[PDB]
């Protein structure tokens, strides 16, 4: 709650929303600390920095229901039914009901979220958690053995908003997930206070926010193609200055050409002049 | 060089394909209109959801997925390195219909003469469909999709995709494309007109029955019963009602656009259609000649050889609703 | 179990429920189609105990379909015991054997999100057998993996199948019309403008003006959504579950509570439903709050 | 068994039934293509007893193709035994061996919903051998998984094959034109017009006006359906099975019963069928009730 | 084996069969490419006895390809025992070994539906040996599964290979590369406009005018299909075998016999062909009935 | 080695500035740029000790899979055993030596599917999540006793090529985790000219040829869409064949013009041979 660059209100909104709803999606562009919030946040909700409770995974298009929950895979002797992580993870929290166990899914947008989750796409809802709503799995040999989400389990979803796929839209999953936007937060003092507590110049910081925000506003100008979801995150500035190199315009000049320019190219594709303009605008 | 405003053709194409605001776009030329339909059309689909067809997949994996093929497994000895050849149904959007959309969008961007915003917006869409694979389009691809399993909405945009590719010509550069001057050629514009009416009449003239009718010569020849050499005769349209039948022949000519001599060579075809056609009902027989004109519309009637025949025109370029009103006004006179 | 036990908390009218139970006793196969958040999962376990009349979960099996589900898992297929593979009688096959033991008592199979999996591929042999007039040994059929023609599998008469299929996704629809005939399709509406939903709210110390204002608001919204049937049919319209749960603490439903949920859940939904129109998003979002 | 016994309740004309046996006996492989609900499965079991001339199930075999049938399933395949795999004679191969036990008595193999599976994959070697001309020891062929010692598998002359392909799913249509020549395709109508359909209703306490009104409306609808070919072709037109069943208890047919049918099954079907304008849906729905 | 018995019944001109025999002796790898129903399978069985000059089954072998057909069954592979895996000499391997004993006598291997399986997957290594130039022990190779390099397999020059491929499917636009180089294609016409097909009809108590009227239509209709290339090529056109069948009784040809054939075979085939234009179906069907 | 390399020293300095911090990097450039030779010298440069053992190189292809890369089951004489892969064995070797930087080179990375091959580890290679804290149990690791974690010492360089227009936009997976650098052919640099004057080349022959290819490289890159900056010819063809023992000469170039540039020129254009003949003629003299 000290080194975080996002407002206290949003996290205060989140914790009540998470505790009530038990499922959330933190959606924003890359470089806004989606991972760091969730890792920090789970430790807040547990109240202790216990990593065994928390497990993180990063989805990808080839990820499958075989990997996540159950699946048939080979031992040394031959093939067997291999309990996937979430079945293994829910058992871990099922062992200890009192504590809050957390599961984080990164790059969620890429995969067919329905495909992987499958049976739990119904069960994950906060009300339908318990033995009453248990169901036999696909690969379960007998109907009697079933799987039910425990009440303590909470799920957090981290989604990149800059690569929309107009392939499958599911509004039913959207019912399961309470969606929370995250702004980059250049305007926030907490981001600035970190840098001003890193021997930054006061003008250098203030002019920078003016520079980045104008770029961010242009990206949000044309809502159809791009939006707030595409706009630039801050996290590039966090790393690389803890060595001891104090802020300077030279330091920024590295990041602009190193990092932002391909992003600009990606976004403002087949428009070099706009890249030259917005690239050069920042440097001055 | 007078021609129709480009926007109105799209309405005729719609009935030609048998199934929106065009005032917003400022580009009068066709490809600006046509792309904006598609560029919005793709986005309209994604809201509802694009077609996902279960493609069975037989592949070599380290475990059981779906149905294992015992034969290919033992023959390749894949058990030993912990693998099986199994059949399962991955669900993709990589179908022929969706691949065509993505390939069409590549062509649309490459067109040298196009609104910049249209080109900008489409390039987003191409990126937004990563799973789909680009393809080199041919009519044979569209031929395979004549089955028409797809939804009613898909068939509209695909019809657009058919129009664009056929009416695309490389221009200044090897990569880029340049749009065909569709308006200038009479035959394709004329063939549009004949098909435009046939599907149009089914919509509005619920009162009458609208069918294309094949006709047979009254002739007999000692040489051949086939009479293959004789011209094949198939009506453009027949619009039959209980009180009166009516045959229409419609064509697009450049000479008529000039307000002089008249090009009515098509009339020569018409009488033989009236002659070869014999009605069992015997209520009446009437004929109509209808052409497109730009400025104004004029209607005449004739009593030629015991037949009641009309030559008439429509003032394309006025406005679509009054044109729709005008056509209903037209058929109302003669169908009586 | 009893009828009145279910109806206390149920927002759907009894008339539809009477329509449901009448068809189901006759047809024995049904599909409930509506948007998410209207209690398809909620009713389905309840309704089963009504049809049996007794609260027996052993006789009820509840499953959620998905893409990676097949006839090998469902009915019959070859699977690894270990070193040696075996023919594994699937879940539905096992369920039918249990029902055969007790023909008098009704046994019920509940499939959530049925529309996803390729049903033609999944049911297969069952696709013919499930019909109400073709059940019994007379229509017994040998399976794919049956050793001989003599080994045959027949659906019992007692079996009732219930299908739950959301209408939000047009890509995933049961377009197989022959399969559509077997199932008798029962539409369900969100049912905002009902007494039972409001009485639940009023029971939770709610303003009658705020409640009646709330019901009026969505009714207009759903009708606006239903209008553009080309873009969005009635199937896309909002469900009631957003408002249902979340009051378990005892929190009274003030306008502030509504303002929180709308911002978090319904607000992004409208953005997606109206991608093109930012103004239309602003109109309806502000309309509920004001 | 005789024709009079079978044709008592069938709503199909005698004309087709003679057409079937005319085409069947000469050609020995046929297909009945029609929408669901016209008794395709219903007639097939009755026809088998005619040709044999007796009500025997042994000479008949009935199956359904589920888009996962394989040459390993139909003809010759490898199955796990306890520790090691073995070769298993398929069902059709098992059937023909019994069929050639006696050429005198005819043997029938019946495949419901045959169009689904990739038939070239299933039959494999058999696709040539099924034809009437290419039968018997003259055209003996060795199979894929046959032993190195030459042992050959030939379709017996007595065998007759019947397939039941619905015409609704357009994608699942036979495009193996080499295969479509082996079979003869028999279109089957909905069966509304026939009096034999009507008499069944009048015998079950139906008014001739209400009966004659019913067929009048359906025939109008099927013409509107038959008119289109872009999406909804001639084949999509509605079958009569909906009306057939459910009246055994003594429930007489009336607008109440018909209204239950219209709201519950057909009206969902129509909106899926059209899915362009509800007004067309509202039109035909009200027509049936009126 | 006299030509007079073989070639009289055949409808194909004596011109084309001669060229077929020419290239077959020359190159020994030949493909008959034509639509279904032109006697491709019919001629191929006769041609083998022509070349050998005698009716002997051993010297001629027949198979049909399909997706499951593989190298391991065709040539050489391992078949499971109760546990163990035993190598098995395949058909083509076994067939040549018989041909190896008698190099002088001509041996024939007949492969129907060759396109369905990729030749590389089945033949594989043998596509090098199969070619006409690279035959004999000079080009001998040790096989993939051969225990030692000493054991070798060479296609003896005597064997000739015939492959029957149908140009009825969309996939065959991309003809397999292996076929074009190694086989010599010959196109088989439908062959309606022939004296022998007519002379066959006239001999079975047929009016010449009715026969000649028919030939004009079939030649006319196939012209319409052949004119197209996008959907239906020249290779899709109708074959001559619908009309051959059904005359064993002695029933004379007439419009009655014709009407059964058109309605039950050719009309629904046209529905599949001319799906987009239903009226075109009516246009031709009425024409054919006349 | 620095002087031996033909690319800008600043670019050489620039790369280590990126890699040390980012720990993942990809070099995209035309074929014939010495991308392999660059990385090897650069890999030795970061270590500073010129040890080949630390560096390991792999060439990807579409068949390449998680079983080959990481872990998989291979048949024994009888049955099968779990078989440790390259990257699994590689990192555990570097795990022993934390101070020592160990390098992994992935050639032709864009051909294969990164997701299919890496699997779980695709997140672990992102620099933020490294070390024991970010341990994950592997797919085939039946027990939970042992987990696979990549230590911080590892650096991953990917060699990709911009040669083919068939390539569409690169996979999104790569872009996030990798820093993209564009490598010039390096004709203009003195280091390449100092490699030819050291072989007693004529300065006119040197100056002309650098002007010769650079004139071509501008026109091939003048095309906006089909042939881009990534297409333009590299210098590797010019190196191989001079210090073997044969001195520079115009005929030595003339063979090289026919050898690689002339057929390659056909591949890029593949439309107009006269345009190729003009450029081929222009190269000769
Ligand atoms: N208390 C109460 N809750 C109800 C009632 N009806 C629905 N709900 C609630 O709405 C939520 C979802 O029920 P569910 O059947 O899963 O809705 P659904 O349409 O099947 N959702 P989905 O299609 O996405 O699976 C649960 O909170 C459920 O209890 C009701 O009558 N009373
Ligand atoms: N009594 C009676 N019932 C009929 C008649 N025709 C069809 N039916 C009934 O309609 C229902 C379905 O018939 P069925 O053969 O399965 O049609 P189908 O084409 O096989 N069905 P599908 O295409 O869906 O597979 C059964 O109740 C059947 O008895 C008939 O002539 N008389
Ligand atoms: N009497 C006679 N019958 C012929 C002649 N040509 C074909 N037929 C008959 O046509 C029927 C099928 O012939 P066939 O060779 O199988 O055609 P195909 O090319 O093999 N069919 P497909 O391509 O579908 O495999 C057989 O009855 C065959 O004898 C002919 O010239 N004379
Ligand atoms: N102190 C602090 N660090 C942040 C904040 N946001 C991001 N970071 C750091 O930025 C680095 C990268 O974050 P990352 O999760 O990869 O970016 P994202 O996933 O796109 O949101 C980590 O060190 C983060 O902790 C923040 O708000 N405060
Ligand atoms: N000596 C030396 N050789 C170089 C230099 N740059 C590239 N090369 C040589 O060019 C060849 C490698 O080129 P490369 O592009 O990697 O081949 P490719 O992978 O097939 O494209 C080797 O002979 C390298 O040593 C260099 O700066 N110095
Ligand atoms: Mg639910
Ligand atoms: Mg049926
Ligand atoms: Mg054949």
């Amino acid at each position: 709650l000290n080194d975080l660059f996002i407002p206290e209100t949003t996290i205060e909104t989140i914790l009540k929303r998470l505790t009530i709803k038990k499922n959330i999606i933190l959606q924003g562009p890359p470089g806004v600390g989606k991972t760091f919030v969730a890792r920090r946040l789970a430790y807040l909700l547990t109240g202790e920095k216990a990593p065994q409770r928390v497990n993180m995974v990063q989805f990808h298009q080839s990820y499958s229901y075989e990997d996540f929950i159950q699946g048939y895979r080979p031992n040394g002797v031959g093939f067997r039914r291999k309990d996937g992580i979430f079945y293994n993870f829910c058992q871990q929290a099922k062992e200890q009901p009192e504590k809050k166990y957390i599961f984080i899914i990164d790059e969620i947008n890429r995969a067919n979220l329905s495909k992987v989750f499958g049976e739990v796409m119904m069960l994950m809802e906060h009300d339908k958690r318990g033995e009453n709503w248990s169901v036999p799995l696909t690969y379960s040999e007998n109907d009697e053995e079933r799987f039910y989400v425990p009440e303590n389990v909470y799920i957090i979803g981290l989604m990149n908003t800059a690569d929309r796929s107009l392939a499958v839209v599911d509004y039913a999953l959207r019912r399961r997930f309470s969606f929370i936007d995250i702004e980059p937060g250049f305007d926030t003092p907490q981001f600035r206070n970190f840098l001003l507590n890193k021997k930054a110049e006061p003008s250098f910081v203030e002019s920078l926010c003016q520079k980045m925000n104008e770029l961010n506003q242009e990206i949000s100008k044309e809502a159809t193609i791009l939006g707030k979801g595409f706009r630039i995150g801050h996290s590039y500035f966090c790393c690389g200055l803890e060595d001891g190199t104090s802020p300077d315009t030279q330091w920024l000049n590295e990041i602009v050409m190193t990092d932002i320019a391909p992003l600009l190219e990606e976004y403002f594709f087949d428009d070099p002049y706009k890249q030259q303009k917005w690239t050069n605008k920042l440097l001055g | 060089q007078p021609v129709i405003p480009v926007r109105n053709i799209y309405y005729m194409l719609t009935y030609a394909w048998g199934y929106a605001n065009l005032e917003a776009i400022p580009g009068n030329n066709l490809l600006d209109i046509l792309g904006y339909v598609l560029n919005k059309g793709v986005l309209q689909l994604s809201r509802r959801g694009l077609e996902l067809d279960y493609n069975p997949n037989t592949e070599i994996i380290p475990g059981i997925k779906g149905r294992i093929e015992f034969a290919k497994t033992i023959r390749g000895f894949h058990l030993n390195h912990g693998k099986t050849v199994s059949t399962f149904d991955m669900l993709n959007e990589d179908t022929l219909a969706n691949r065509i959309i993505k390939s069409t969008l590549a062509i649309l961007i490459k067109h040298e003469k196009l609104n910049s915003t249209i080109r900008d917006e489409a390039r987003s869409l191409y990126r937004k469909l990563p799973g789909i694979s680009t393809l080199h389009l041919t009519p044979q691809h569209f031929s395979y999709l004549n089955g028409g399993k797809n939804t009613r909405y898909y068939k509209f945009v695909i019809s657009v995709c058919k129009f664009i590719v056929n009416n695309s010509i490389p221009g200044q550069n090897k990569g880029h494309y340049r749009f065909y001057d569709f308006e200038r050629n009479e035959k394709e514009m004329s063939l549009l007109y004949q098909k435009f009416l046939y599907e149009f009449c089914r919509r509005e003239l619920t009162s009458a029955n609208t069918t294309r009718s094949y006709l047979k010569w009254d002739a007999s020849s000692i040489s051949d019963q086939s009479l293959n050499l004789l011209p094949r005769m198939e009506t453009d349209i027949t619009i039959r009602s209980s009180e009166k039948i009516l045959i229409v022949d419609a064509k697009y000519y450049k000479s008529i656009f000039s307000r002089e001599k008249f090009h009515s060579q098509n009339l020569y075809q018409l009488m033989n259609y009236l002659w070869s056609l014999k009605p069992e009902n015997g209520e009446n027989i009437g004929g109509l000649l209808i052409y497109p004109h730009v400025d104004t519309a004029v209607k005449h009637r004739y009593k030629i050889n015991g037949f009641d025949i009309g030559l008439c025109t429509v003032n394309l370029g006025q406005e679509w609703p009054c044109i729709h009103q005008e056509l209903l006004d037209i058929f109302d006179e003669y169908l009586k």
